[PDB]
Order: C-alpha cells, then sequence, then structure tokens
C-alpha cells in the first residue's frame, strides 16, 4: 500500500525537523549581493517615492481620525475575531471612553461635520488595546492547537448547525 | 533525619541548580499530535487470550512498603508510601479550610477550590486540563473544614507531569479576573452536590447548630449572593497569602518512588518563592449546642441527629469514642448486610430489629484536630418523629454500662475496619494528609490496632459520662411538623 | 525641555525619555537557552521565503 | 460564531509580533488598575488654534515594506514561537500573551 | 480482563468531611462510604449500566453554554 509508505516518509520528516528555530529567531546576515541592493536602491527609492508617498497617507489617516476624534485602535471592526475575543476581556474603563467616542465619530461622520479643532491635539496612534489583543490572540492559539488539530467529523445537519464546524445555530443558508 | 518538624522527623532535601537541558532528558516521553506513523499489523490478532503469548519476563522485585519522610528547604514535607502498584496518588494538603475564615472572608476556602488547575504563570488553563486529560489522570480538588486537598490520579510513569501541575496551583497561580468570574458556576453546583447528600447535608447542620458562629461552624460552601462581592482574583490572593504557605502544606504520594518524588517536587521550588509563612488567628472552637429544624418540603421522612462535642483526633479519647461507636453500630433497612456487617451491633438489636418505624439508626462520629461531634442518626416517617427522638434518647441512656462480649466483639470490628479501610490507596493519602495536618503526626494502622486492644469498658465508661454532660445538638430535617421541641431533649438528657 | 506636556513631556521624539522608534534589541541566546543560531547569507533570498525541505 | 476564518500561521516572510511589535513599544506597569491615571482627572495637552500646531505622533509611518496596498495598524494574526522573545519589561517593552507565559520576564528576585 | 470501575473516574474524595479512615465505619459496606460494594438484589451486572454519580438527574440542564447567555433567558434561533 502505498499510502503507508507515504505515511512512514511524513513521521519521518517531521521527527527530523522537531525543534527547529524559526527562519525569524535565527540571527541571519544578508547576503552580499542583498546588502549592494540596499545601499543604492533603497535610499533612493524611499527619498523619492516610499518616503513621500506613506508619510502622504500616514498623515492624512492621523487627519482623519482627528477630525473624527477617534483613536486609531477604535477603528478596528469587531466581526474580526480576534478583535471580539480581546474586546470581551478589556476593562470597564477603557471600555466606556471608547464607546463614547465611537458613537461621536459617527455622529460627526453621519452629519458631515468634523470635531472642533480645539479638541484635536491628542496623538491617534496610542496603542491601548495591545495587552488585550496579545491576550486573545494566545487565548486563540491554545485552543486552535489543543482543540482543532485535525478535521473532525460530525453528523451533518443537525440541531440548527450544518455539522462542518461553525457554533452558532442558523448562521448559514442551508441552516436557514 | 535532619529535622524534627512538630513531632516529627523529615530528612533534608537540599536545593540544587540544574540546567534545564539536563533535566529536559528525563521527562518522561509522550506525544500530543501523532502527524504519520509506520504501519505494524496486529502479531496477537489470531491468538486467543487463552493462550499465553509474554515469555522470559523478568523476576520480580517485591519489597515491604515503608512510608518516608522528607522535607525542602522551604518547608514542604514529603510524606510517600510505595506499594508497588502501578497507579500514584498525589495529594498536596494546605493548612487553610474554612474554620480560618473571618466573617467578612465568608467563603473564601471554597473559592480557592472553585479556581483550581485555572491558568499559572507557566501555562495556561487549557493546556493544563488536556494535559490531564491526554495522559488519562482524574482529580481535582475539595475544601474543608480545617484544609484543602489537591489530588490527581495517574499511572506511576507520568509523575513528574502530575507533580508539577499540582503544585503550579499554591506556587504561582494568574487569579485572572475573566477565568475567576467564570468560576462563579460552580458554587450552585456545589449546593446541589451537597443537598443531594442526605447524610452529609445534615452533618453541616450539625456543625453550624454545634458550633454557633465561630471556627467549625462557619460554612463549608459559599453563597451565592452577597458572597459573590469578595469571589474576585485579588480577594483569593489575599486570603491564599495569608495561609497557604510551604510550611502549611504536605505533599503525600501513594505508589511512588520517594527519591523520584522528592526530586522533582525539589525542581518545582528550586527557583522560585513559595509563599512566606505568617502568623494568623488560630482560636479554639467554641462549642455551643442547640438545635435548628430545616424542613424540606418533598422529604416526607424525617431526619433526626442529636450529637455531643468530643475532644478531638489530639485528645487520648480518640480510640475510646471510636470503638464505642462501632459498639453501638447501627444500620438500616436499605440495604440486607450479611454476616459481620453490623447485625450485631447495639442499635441493630436494640432499635432496628425492634421497631419496624425506625427506617435507619447509626451512631456518627466526626474528629477534627481540636473539636469533635457524637451523636445518633435516626431516620423514619414524619408522624413517627415524637417515637424516633424517645428510642434515641434511651439508647443514650444505655451508655452507662457496657457487656464484655460487646466490648470485645467492637474492639474486632474496628481493627477489622482499620485495616480493611487502608488497604485502598486514595484513603490511605487522605488518611495520611489529614493527620499530618492536624497533629503533624502519622499513626500507622498498627499502631492504631495495638491501641484498640487496650480499650477497656472503663474507658468506654468514662469518654461516654464526658460526652453526655455536654449541651445536645438537634438537628432535625425533613419533615419537621412533628418533631419534639428542644426543651425536652435537654431535659430528657438533663438527668445524666 | 519636556518638563510639562506644553513643553513635550511624552512626545516621542522631542521628549528625552521617549525614542523616536521601538525596535526589538538583538539577543545571543534564545528563550529556551539554546544558542542563536547564525547563517551567513552568500545568494539573494528566496522569492516567497519558501523554505527548503531538510 | 458562524462559519468564520482567521489567519494564524506561520509565516514565510513576515515574522510574528513577538519578535517584531509593530506598535509603539512603551507601556508603563502598575502593582493594581487601580494605581493608573484616571483619564478624565487627567488634563490633556494645550489646545493649538492652528492645524500646523498639533503636536506630533509616536506611530512609524513606515512601519511595514515590500509590495501592496499601503497599511498602518498595529496588529496581526500571526502565530508566536513557542519559547517566544523575552521582552524588555525594564526598558517599557509590553509583556502580554505567550512573551509572558512561555517566558521568564515575570520573575523577579 | 474485568473492568470492575465505571468508566468515569468520581474524582472526589473517598473520605466524607471530617471521618477519617478510624472513624468511617467498613467501607466495603457502610451505607455512607462512597466506595461500597453496591448490593446484587436482582444479580450481579447491572453495575456496568449504574450511574455511580450520587446528584440526581437535572433533564435538560445546560452545559452547552459558552457564556453566550445569562442563566433565564432564552435563546431564539441560537442568537
Ligand atoms: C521527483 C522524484 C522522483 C519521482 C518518482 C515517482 C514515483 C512514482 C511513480 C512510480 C509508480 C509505481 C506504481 C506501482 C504500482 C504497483 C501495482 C501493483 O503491483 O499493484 C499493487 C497495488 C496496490 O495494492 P495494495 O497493496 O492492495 O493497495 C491497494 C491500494 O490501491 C494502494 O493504494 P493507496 O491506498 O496508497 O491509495 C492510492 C492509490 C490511488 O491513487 C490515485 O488514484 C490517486 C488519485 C489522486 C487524484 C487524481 C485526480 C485526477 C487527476 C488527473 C490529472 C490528469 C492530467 C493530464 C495532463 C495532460 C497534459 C499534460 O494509488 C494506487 O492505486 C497506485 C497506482 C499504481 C499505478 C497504476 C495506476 C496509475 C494511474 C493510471 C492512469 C492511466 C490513465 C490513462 C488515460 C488514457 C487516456 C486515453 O495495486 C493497485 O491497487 C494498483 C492499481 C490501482 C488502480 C489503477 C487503475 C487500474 C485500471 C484497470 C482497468 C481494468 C479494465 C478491465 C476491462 C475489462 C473489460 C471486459
Ligand atoms: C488535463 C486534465 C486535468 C484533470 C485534473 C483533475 C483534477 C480533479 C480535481 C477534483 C477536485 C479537487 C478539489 C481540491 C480542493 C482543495 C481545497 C483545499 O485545500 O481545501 C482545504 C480546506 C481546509 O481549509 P482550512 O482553512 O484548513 O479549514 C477549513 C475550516 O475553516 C476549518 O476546518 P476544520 O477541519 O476545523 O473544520 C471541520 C470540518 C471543516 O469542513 C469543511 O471545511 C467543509 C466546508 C463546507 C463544505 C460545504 C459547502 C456548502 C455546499 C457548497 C455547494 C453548493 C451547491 C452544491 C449542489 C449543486 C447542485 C446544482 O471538517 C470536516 O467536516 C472533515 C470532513 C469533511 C468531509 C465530509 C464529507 C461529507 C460532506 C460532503 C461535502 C464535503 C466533501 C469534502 C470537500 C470536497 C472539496 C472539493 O478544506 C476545504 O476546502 C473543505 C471543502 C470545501 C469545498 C467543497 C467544494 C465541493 C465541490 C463544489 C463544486 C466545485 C466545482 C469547481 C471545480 C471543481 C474541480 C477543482
Ligand atoms: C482558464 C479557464 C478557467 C475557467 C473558469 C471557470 C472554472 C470552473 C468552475 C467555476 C465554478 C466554481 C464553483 C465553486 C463552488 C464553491 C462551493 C462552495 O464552497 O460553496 C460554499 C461556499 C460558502 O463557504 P463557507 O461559508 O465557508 O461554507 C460553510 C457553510 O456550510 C456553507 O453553507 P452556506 O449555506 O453558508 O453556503 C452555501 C452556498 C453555496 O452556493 C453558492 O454560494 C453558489 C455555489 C454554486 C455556484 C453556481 C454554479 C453554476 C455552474 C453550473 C451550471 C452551468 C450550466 C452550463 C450549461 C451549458 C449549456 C450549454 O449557498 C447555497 O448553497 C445556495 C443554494 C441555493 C439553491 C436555490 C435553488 C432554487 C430553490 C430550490 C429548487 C427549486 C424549487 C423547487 C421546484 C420544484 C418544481 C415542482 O461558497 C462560497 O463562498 C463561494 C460561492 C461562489 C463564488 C464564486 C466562485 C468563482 C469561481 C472562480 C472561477 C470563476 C471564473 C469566472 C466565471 C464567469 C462565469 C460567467
Ligand atoms: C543602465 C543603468 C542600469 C542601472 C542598474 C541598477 C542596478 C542596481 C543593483 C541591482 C542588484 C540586483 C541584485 C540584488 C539582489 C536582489 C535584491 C534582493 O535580494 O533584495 C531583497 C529582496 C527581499 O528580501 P527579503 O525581504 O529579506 O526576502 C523575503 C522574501 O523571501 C523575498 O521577498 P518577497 O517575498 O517580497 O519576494 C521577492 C520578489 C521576487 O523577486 C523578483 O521578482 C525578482 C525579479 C528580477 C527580474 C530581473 C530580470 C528581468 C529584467 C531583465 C532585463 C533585460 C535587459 C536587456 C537589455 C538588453 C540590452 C541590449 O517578489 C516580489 O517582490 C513580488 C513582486 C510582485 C510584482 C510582480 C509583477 C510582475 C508583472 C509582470 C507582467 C508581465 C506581463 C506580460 C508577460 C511577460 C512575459 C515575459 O530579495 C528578493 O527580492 C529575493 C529575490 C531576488 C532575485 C534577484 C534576481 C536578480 C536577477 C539578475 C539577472 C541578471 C542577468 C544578466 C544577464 C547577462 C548580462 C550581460
Ligand atoms: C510551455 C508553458 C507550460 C506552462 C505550464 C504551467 C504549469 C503550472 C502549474 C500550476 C499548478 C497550480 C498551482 C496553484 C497553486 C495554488 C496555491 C494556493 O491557492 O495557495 C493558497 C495558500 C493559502 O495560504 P494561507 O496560509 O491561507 O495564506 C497565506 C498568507 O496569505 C500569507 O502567507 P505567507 O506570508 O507565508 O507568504 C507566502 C508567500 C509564498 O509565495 C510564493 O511562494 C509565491 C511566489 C509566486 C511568484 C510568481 C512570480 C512570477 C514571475 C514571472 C516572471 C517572468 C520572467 C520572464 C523573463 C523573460 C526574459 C526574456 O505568499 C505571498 O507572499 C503572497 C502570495 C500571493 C498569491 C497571489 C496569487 C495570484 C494568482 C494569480 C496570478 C496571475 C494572475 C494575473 C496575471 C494573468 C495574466 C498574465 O497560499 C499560500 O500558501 C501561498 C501560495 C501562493 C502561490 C502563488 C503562485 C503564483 C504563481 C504565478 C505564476 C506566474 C507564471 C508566469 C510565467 C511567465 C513566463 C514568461
Ligand atoms: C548586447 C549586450 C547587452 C547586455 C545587456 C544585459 C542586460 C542584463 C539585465 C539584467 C537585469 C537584472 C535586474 C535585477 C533586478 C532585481 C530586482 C529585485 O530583486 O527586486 C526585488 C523586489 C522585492 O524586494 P523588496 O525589498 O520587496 O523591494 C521593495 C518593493 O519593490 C517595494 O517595497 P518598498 O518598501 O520599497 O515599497 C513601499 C511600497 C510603497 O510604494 C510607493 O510608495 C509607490 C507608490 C504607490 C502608489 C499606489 C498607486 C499605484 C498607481 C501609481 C500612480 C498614481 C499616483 C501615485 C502617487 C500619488 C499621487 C497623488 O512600494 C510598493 O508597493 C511598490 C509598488 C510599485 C507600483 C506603485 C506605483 C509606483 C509609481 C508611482 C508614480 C507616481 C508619480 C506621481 C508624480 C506626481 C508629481 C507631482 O522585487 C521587485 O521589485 C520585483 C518586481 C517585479 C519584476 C518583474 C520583472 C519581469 C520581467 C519580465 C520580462 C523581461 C524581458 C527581458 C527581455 C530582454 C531581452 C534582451
Amino acid at each position: 500500500s502505498f499510502h503507508r509508505a507515504f505515511a512512514r516518509v511524513v513521521c519521518n520528516y517531521n521527527k527530523s525537523i522537531e525543534g527547529s528555530v524559526p527562519w525569524y529567531q535565527v540571527k541571519r546576515e544578508k547576503s552580499p549581493f542583498q546588502q549592494v541592493w540596499d545601499e543604492v536602491f533603497t535610499p533612493i527609492w524611499f527619498k523619492l517615492v516610499k518616503g513621500p508617498y506613506e508619510r502622504w497617507e500616514y498623515n492624512a489617516l492621523v487627519a482623519r481620525y482627528r477630525g473624527m476624534g477617534i483613536m486609531a485602535d477604535d477603528a478596528m471592526n469587531d466581526k474580526d475575531m480576534i478583535v471580539e475575543r480581546a474586546l470581551d476581556i478589556i476593562p470597564e474603563d477603557i471600555r466606556i471612553q471608547r464607546y463614547r467616542r465611537m458613537m461621536r465619530g459617527a455622529v460627526l461622520a453621519g452629519r458631515k461635520l468634523h470635531l472642533p479643532l480645539e479638541l484635536q491635539n491628542y496623538d491617534p496612534m496610542v496603542p491601548y488595546m495591545a495587552p488585550y489583543i496579545e491576550e486573545a490572540k494566545f487565548q486563540m492559539q491554545e485552543e486552535q492547537e489543543l482543540l482543532a488539530y485535525h478535521p473532525w467529523d460530525r453528523r451533518l445537519y443537525t440541531a440548527g448547525v450544518s455539522g462542518f464546524g461553525e457554533t452558532s445555530m442558523h448562521s448559514t443558508f442551508l441552516t436557514m | 533525619g535532619k529535622s524534627t518538624i512538630q513531632g516529627t522527623s523529615y530528612n533534608v532535601v537540599k536545593f540544587q541548580q540544574e540546567d534545564v537541558s539536563e533535566v529536559v532528558k528525563e521527562v518522561p516521553h509522550f506525544q500530543f499530535y501523532y502527524i504519520g506513523g509506520e504501519h505494524k499489523d496486529n502479531k496477537y490478532r489470531d491468538v486467543p487470550l487463552d493462550i499465553p503469548v509474554l515469555t522470559e519476563a523478568p523476576p520480580p522485585q517485591l519489597k515491604k512498603p515503608e512510608m518516608k519522610f522528607s522535607v525542602l528547604e522551604n518547608g514542604m514535607r514529603i510524606v510517600s508510601v510505595d506499594k508497588q502498584g502501578l497507579t500514584s496518588n498525589l495529594g498536596l494538603f494546605v493548612h487553610a479550610g474554612s474554620r480560618f475564615e473571618t466573617p467578612a472572608e465568608e467563603g473564601l476556602s471554597h473559592m480557592v477550590e472553585c479556581v483550581a488547575f485555572r491558568s499559572t504563570a507557566h501555562l495556561s488553563h487549557l493546556r493544563t486540563i488536556k494535559t490531564i486529560e491526554v495522559l488519562g489522570m482524574n482529580g481535582g480538588c475539595q475544601a474543608g473544614r480545617e484544609h484543602i486537598m489537591y489530588n490527581l490520579e495517574l499511572l506511576r510513569e507520568y509523575m513528574p507531569v502530575a507533580s508539577t501541575l499540582v503544585v503550579g496551583n499554591v506556587l504561582f497561580p494568574r487569579l485572572l479576573p475573566w477565568e475567576v468570574n467564570a468560576c462563579h458556576k460552580e458554587i450552585k453546583k456545589a449546593h446541589e452536590r451537597l443537598k443531594a447528600d442526605t447524610d452529609q447535608y445534615v452533618s453541616e447542620l450539625l456543625h453550624q447548630t454545634a458550633y454557633h458562629n465561630n471556627t467549625l461552624g462557619n460554612a463549608l460552601l459559599a453563597n451565592e449572593g452577597r458572597a459573590l462581592e469578595h469571589f474576585t482574583g485579588d480577594n483569593i490572593r489575599e486570603f491564599m497569602m495569608k495561609h497557604f504557605s510551604a510550611e502549611r502544606s504536605v505533599f503525600v504520594g501513594i505508589n511512588v518512588d520517594h527519591d523520584e518524588l522528592c526530586k522533582w517536587l525539589m525542581r518545582s521550588f528550586a527557583e522560585y518563592v513559595a509563599i512566606p509563612n505568617l502568623p494568623r488567628d488560630e482560636a479554639k472552637p467554641v462549642y455551643t449546642g442547640g438545635y435548628k429544624l430545616e424542613e424540606n418540603a418533598d422529604m416526607p421522612v424525617c431526619n433526626i441527629a442529636i450529637g455531643f462535642e468530643t475532644e478531638g483526633w489530639n485528645s487520648a479519647d480518640l480510640v475510646p469514642v471510636t470503638v464505642l461507636q462501632t459498639l453501638l453500630g447501627g444500620g438500616g433497612s436499605f440495604s440486607t448486610g450479611g454476616p459481620g456487617k453490623g447485625m450485631h451491633s447495639r442499635l441493630y438489636l436494640n432499635v432496628l430489629n425492634q421497631n419496624p418505624n425506625v427506617e435507619s439508626c447509626m451512631a456518627f462520629n466526626t474528629q477534627y484536630s481540636d473539636s469533635g461531634l457524637f451523636g445518633m442518626y435516626i431516620t423514619g416517617f414524619g408522624q413517627e418523629a415524637p417515637r424516633l427522638v424517645d428510642i434515641a434518647l434511651n439508647e443514650l441512656r444505655k451508655l452507662d454500662s457496657f457487656t464484655p462480649d460487646e466490648v470485645s466483639r467492637a474492639k474486632n470490628t474496628l481493627k477489622g475496619n482499620i485495616f480493611m479501610n487502608a488497604e485502598n490507596s486514595k484513603v490511605l493519602m487522605e488518611d495520611i494528609g489529614r493527620q499530618i495536618i492536624m497533629s503533624g503526626k502519622v499513626v500507622t494502622p498498627e499502631e492504631f490496632a495495638a491501641r484498640v486492644d487496650a480499650v477497656t469498658e472503663a474507658d468506654l465508661k468514662k469518654v461516654a459520662a464526658k460526652l453526655l454532660r455536654k449541651n445536645p445538638t438537634y438537628v432535625v430535617y425533613g419533615d419537621t411538623k412533628s418533631a419534639p421541641h428542644y426543651e425536652y431533649v435537654r431535659t430528657a438528657l438533663a438527668s445524666l | 525641555k519636556a518638563s510639562t506636556l506644553a513643553t513635550g513631556k511624552g512626545i516621542p521624539g522631542i521628549d528625552p525619555k521617549l525614542p523616536t522608534h521601538t525596535p526589538p534589541a538583538s539577543y545571543d541566546v534564545l528563550s529556551s537557552g539554546k544558542a542563536r543560531p547564525v547563517q551567513v547569507a552568500k545568494w539573494p533570498p528566496m522569492p516567497g521565503g519558501v523554505p527548503l525541505p531538510k | 460564531h458562524r462559519p468564520t476564518t482567521v489567519k494564524m500561521i506561520d509565516s514565510w516572510r513576515t515574522e510574528p509580533s513577538s519578535e517584531k511589535p509593530m506598535w509603539y513599544n512603551r507601556f508603563d506597569q502598575v502593582d493594581h488598575i487601580s494605581q493608573h491615571p484616571d483619564p478624565e482627572k487627567t488634563e490633556k495637552y494645550p489646545p493649538v488654534d492652528d492645524t500646523r500646531k498639533l503636536m506630533k505622533t509616536r506611530g512609524d509611518p513606515h512601519i511595514m515594506r515590500g509590495w501592496g496596498e499601503y497599511v498602518y495598524c498595529h496588529y496581526e494574526h500571526l502565530r508566536e514561537p513557542v519559547f517566544p522573545r523575552k521582552p524588555d519589561v525594564a526598558k517599557g517593552e509590553l509583556a502580554a500573551g505567550a512573551n509572558v507565559t512561555r517566558t521568564d520576564v515575570w520573575k523577579r528576585e | 480482563p474485568p473492568i470492575q470501575k465505571p468508566l468515569l473516574p468520581s474524582g472526589r474524595a473517598v473520605l466524607k468531611h471530617g471521618r477519617s479512615m478510624l472513624c468511617s465505619g467498613n467501607l466495603s459496606y457502610d451505607v455512607n462510604s462512597t466506595i461500597k460494594a453496591p448490593e446484587c438484589k436482582r444479580g450481579m451486572g447491572f453495575t456496568q449500566f449504574k450511574r455511580f454519580t450520587p446528584v440526581p438527574i437535572e433533564s435538560g440542564v445546560s452545559v452547552g453554554n459558552r457564556g453566550w447567555f445569562f442563566p433565564g433567558v432564552i435563546p431564539y434561533q441560537g442568537h
């Protein structure tokens, strides 16, 4: 049987790379060719194209946030699961101000108005969600590894759920 | 023996600095993923089980089990027995039960049990419980009145992993706010579990009434109302800093090599600091007696208990009172015991055989470090309560004298119970841990047998006389609408 | 200088205590305790970061 | 939840957040959350009258590189290594997630 | 070989609160014992089907709540 031979090859290979250091954790020296490219192309490209374009986009983004009176981390959409899991655990004082800022922004945007300049002198790029995003990613990675390492077989279209993995009832068209 | 702690001598285990690379070689080998594999047909697929297939088995190596005692430099005591079984029973006992709670700290001991095996410094909640599950281990945490126990049952080859997981509960638990809040569910489940066991539920009513609003009367379980205000990670951490310390903790292992167990426990505390030991208020229990009538609208039967204070486990009356319990014995209609199963105890002969209306009559005896309760527990139909109490009181008045045959039968049955209970490993683990926490010493089953043989009728009379002078504790549970009043019981016993 | 919020306290760059950028610092040992492996390249990197089989 | 997916993978070209944070890695640590300052009662920066006088931002415009549409954000979905880089909390770097659990930064003396 | 214990391990303490190995009676047949051998009124064998958890069954009690609902609230179409 060829599947048995293939299974042994996979087992032996994976056993031979256990404990390997990830590529990013290796101390890597650039090749003599990438160093030349960085010496010539990268400086000129930054001065003439990348630097000005990205400053132009960044400064516009800061202005847009300041006009709405929101922070950058407010702009995250909770349809993303990491954001939703992080928002479950944020403390109440952070939550209250986040909601108020987001509500004011939508009112301003909907009515085509901008925040008064008196209230615009703040840094919008303060990363207040970072501790909770990292905790949420850790929780999700543990669940991924210890509980979702195989494609599981379940009885199909039973109890309001397709049986293909989703956990909410009536959350697909074929489960109406 | 290098150190004597509370009357017992222990061998001091020195901390050693070991590189993580070296220790990793000794960790038991196991996998969580099986990515591929080498196919191999079952070689015994055609061999019936009646045909032996194993040959050249190494000769067995049998050693008489002995209990060994050791202690770490941080003060954690280690007691293990190796019966050469294939399953280990690891147990961590901490001297922090409900009795040490202040009224503002009500239920914190139970809360600690509820947050057990949650996230620690070096492991997540999910990873801890999935590791316990994948390795086939079972266990949990139970908070008592004087101690809290963490226990795991496992194949002995995985002892290094199990000991690490248990210790992490008291070494560096992360009492994260959201994890703790998820444990509020367990309080309602704990109440349901307690109330389901009628015998245990009546026992808790006894202790609350016997010791009014003090050490041994503190509720074992936290309530689900105002107590949830301080069911917080911060509050639990403050409670643990008061009571949890290496000096108040004992690690017990059954069916584990002592040197290996000591080595791995040492490696767990080598580079970390345990909770420092601080003085705490330890007040003797105050016995008040009293009564409580607890209605259960669903139950048609009446459960009655009459109890008296005993000096406790550390007294010289421990064995004579225990013999008194076996002499009176008891039983119930539910069961039909064969020979040697209490059919000739005094309660069985004088109550069950002569009163068809009595559903069950037994003698209970709870022992703690410095106090205990002894009494009779009798059940029946609600309307029978006035007669059930009279039967119980009449038996209490017969404890003035005992026949020689009854004393000998009681002594022999007690010795049989001691030896037969000991052979259960989980029982032996819990017995050792509780004894050290209560007394700092372990009395072996054989030594208890020697004491039992020395009990005379004079000792039984003396102990019974002392019990009957205490103010009775009178609990009625179930259908209480016909039970006599408390003053009736006290006047009946006032003569004694 | 950067004594008060008006003077620039807490503004990266203007405030001496706060750097303009926060790049991670280099390390010589992995968190496991293994020595960090070293790889000196002599050819340009793969187009997609594709690793070669062992 | 409805059928959903996250890009929690091991990229071949992009490092994880533990290796290279994209946010300004300077945080203040307290012993209890109540020790943090209260923003409502904390004075903010002095208001300006010209849009050209507004303060500077801490974000790095060129945090990300390579082909693709420009974007500035602080977070990604990538998986972390079981032995993540030890954060420098002494300088203010944030320690949350794997860099706390699977490291010994939390250990004091 | 025969299996003498239920497939679901108890995981609880064998001894009751305040009762030790000395004063617990005989755990083999005592009524309050958690490890007493069941009585074979109808014969030996049914312990393979038996539920050893002392708590009575509460039909329909929820264990599939992931935190999406408060107690007493009825989900409607899963949401
Ligand atoms: C770069 C590095 C170096 C590279 C080196 C590469 C090395 C590989 C190459 C060498 C391979 C050697 C293979 C040796 C085979 C050994 C054979 C042997 O001894 O048998 C033992 C061997 C295994 O026995 P076993 O140990 O019991 O294990 C059972 C399992 O089969 C065991 O299998 P399993 O459990 O492992 O499962 C996998 C299974 C099954 O694997 C698969 O089938 C893979 C499926 C993957 C999805 C494929 C989707 C479709 C893709 C199409 C792509 C098309 C692209 C076109 C491009 C065009 C433009 C360029 O694989 C096999 O069955 C093995 C196949 C062996 C070769 C024979 C079949 C090859 C294909 C022939 C197709 C011919 C097409 C002609 C078209 C003509 C057009 C005009 O026997 C077989 O099972 C082999 C036969 C399998 C069926 C093949 C079809 C037979 C058709 C019979 C027709 C009869 C007609 C009667 C008419 C009567 C009229 C009256
Ligand atoms: C020159 C000649 C050349 C000739 C060349 C010839 C070549 C022949 C090619 C033959 C076809 C090859 C197709 C290969 C696709 C590979 C994709 C891949 O990498 O998948 C990994 C990917 C895994 O992704 P992941 O991100 O790792 O995890 C996924 C989950 O997020 C989380 O994953 P999890 O594992 O945690 O979740 C658990 C759950 C995850 O479950 C799922 O992922 C299922 C997803 C939902 C599937 C149902 C979708 C709704 C229905 C759509 C169709 C509507 C209309 C149908 C009727 C129309 C009538 C007019 O897993 C299981 O339940 C495991 C067992 C699954 C099998 C159950 C068997 C009973 C149900 C039957 C349906 C499924 C059969 C297997 C899939 C077939 C793929 C073609 O798995 C899938 O893609 C799942 C299957 C979904 C696609 C179903 C498509 C059905 C066919 C539709 C018509 C297509 C026409 C277009 C052309 C077709 C030819 C190409
Ligand atoms: C170089 C050459 C290149 C050639 C290019 C062409 C290549 C060939 C293949 C092209 C087609 C690919 C098909 C992909 C199948 C994907 C299957 C799948 O995964 O589905 C679930 C999947 C949902 O993913 P999921 O949420 O992860 O799944 C988990 C849930 O369990 C999922 O469950 P769920 O419920 O959430 O989602 C299910 C979803 C799945 O459905 C869809 O989304 C649509 C899928 C099918 C597409 C349509 C196929 C049409 C082609 C066949 C017909 C050709 C005819 C030709 C005839 C020629 C004659 C001359 O919705 C439905 O099932 C709706 C069903 C509605 C049925 C209503 C029927 C009427 C009522 C009942 C009967 C009548 C009443 C009774 C009367 C009685 C009388 C008495 O579907 C999608 O997301 C994909 C939808 C399709 C998007 C567009 C695909 C584009 C393909 C790329 C190539 C395009 C090239 C340009 C074409 C230009 C054309 C002009
Ligand atoms: C006169 C004045 C002239 C001034 C000259 C000035 C020269 C300055 C210095 C130049 C030094 C160049 C070499 C330095 C090393 C390379 C750079 C480097 O490594 O940077 C780091 C950079 C990224 O580093 P990393 O981020 O650390 O790596 C992470 C990832 O693993 C890798 O990063 P990744 O994952 O991002 O991927 C890397 C890259 C992958 O790399 C590349 O793509 C490299 C491309 C090189 C192309 C060169 C050949 C083409 C030009 C030929 C010119 C002929 C002139 C004829 C003149 C005749 C006169 C009579 O992929 C991308 O960036 C994605 C690109 C996506 C857009 C693609 C758009 C394609 C559109 C095509 C449309 C066509 C439609 C019509 C159909 C046409 C059919 C034909 O590394 C790479 O890009 C890796 C690949 C490097 C390949 C180098 C190939 C050099 C080829 C030399 C050929 C010489 C032939 C001589 C012939 C005989 C002479 C007599
Ligand atoms: C005689 C002729 C014969 C011809 C025979 C041809 C036979 C061909 C057989 C092909 C068989 C089918 C292959 C399908 C593979 C499907 C894989 C898949 O779906 O994976 C999803 C899978 C999902 O992964 P995930 O974990 O869910 O997500 C990964 C994360 O997003 C993040 O992952 P990460 O962070 O780890 O990054 C991994 C990295 C890994 O990336 C790679 O390794 C891929 C590198 C591809 C480089 C291609 C450069 C081509 C340059 C040509 C230069 C010509 C020079 C001529 C010089 C002339 C001198 C005279 O990926 C990326 O960096 C981003 C990938 C973006 C992919 C975009 C896909 C677009 C496809 C359509 C493009 C073309 C349509 C427009 C133009 C049409 C008209 C022209 O994606 C991956 O794992 C990455 C795979 C990406 C594969 C892209 C391959 C593109 C190949 C283009 C070929 C162009 C040929 C031009 C020839 C010109 C000659 C003159
Ligand atoms: C007879 C003897 C003869 C002997 C002859 C011998 C000849 C020997 C020849 C040998 C040649 C060897 C050469 C080797 C070169 C190696 C290169 C290399 O390794 O590159 C690696 C490099 C990857 O390394 P990396 O580190 O990722 O590189 C950095 C990235 O490039 C990007 O990363 P970054 O961080 O640097 O970039 C930041 C980001 C951000 O980039 C930017 O900021 C760019 C701007 C983005 C704009 C987006 C909108 C797009 C539309 C633009 C226009 C709208 C306005 C835009 C401005 C705003 C205005 C309000 O950049 C991008 O995303 C780049 C996108 C570029 C397109 C966007 C538009 C750029 C122009 C905009 C102009 C605007 C002007 C406004 C003026 C207004 C004044 C008032 O890969 C490439 O660059 C490869 C590209 C693909 C090449 C494919 C070649 C295929 C050729 C096939 C045919 C050949 C036929 C030959 C036949 C010959 C017969 C004889």
